[PDB]
């Protein structure tokens, strides 16, 4: 029964750090987004001058 | 004369409008491969599982 708890509480932990990993990626796509808006923004200033 | 120079600057207007467009697109398709490579550790993660 230890054993099998053990274990249990073992692939928690690995699920949760990759979870982090992924977390860290969607940070930087979302920053990249960011960026995609902002040349949006400049195209229209170039079409209002 | 006149007109030809309206019609000049519109199409300089134009040419720098798609030069800006162009920025826009190279960023998203960085985000787009981005996204790819989070793909492949997500791949790998499950493999690790």
């Amino acid at each position: 029964s230890m054993a099998e708890h053990d274990d249990a509480d073992e692939l928690t932990t690995l699920l949760l750090q990759q979870g982090m990993e992924l977390a860290t990626q969607s940070i930087r796509i979302q920053q990249r987004t960011v960026d995609e808006v902002d040349a949006d923004i400049a195209v229209l200033a170039e079409s209002r001058r | 004369r006149q007109e030809w120079e309206i019609q000049r600057d519109n199409a300089d207007g134009e040419v720098k409008q798609m030069d800006a467009q162009l920025e826009s697109l190279k960023i998203r398709r960085e985000a787009a491969q981005m996204q790819v490579e989070y793909q492949e550790t997500q791949q790998a993660h499950t493999q690790a599982q």
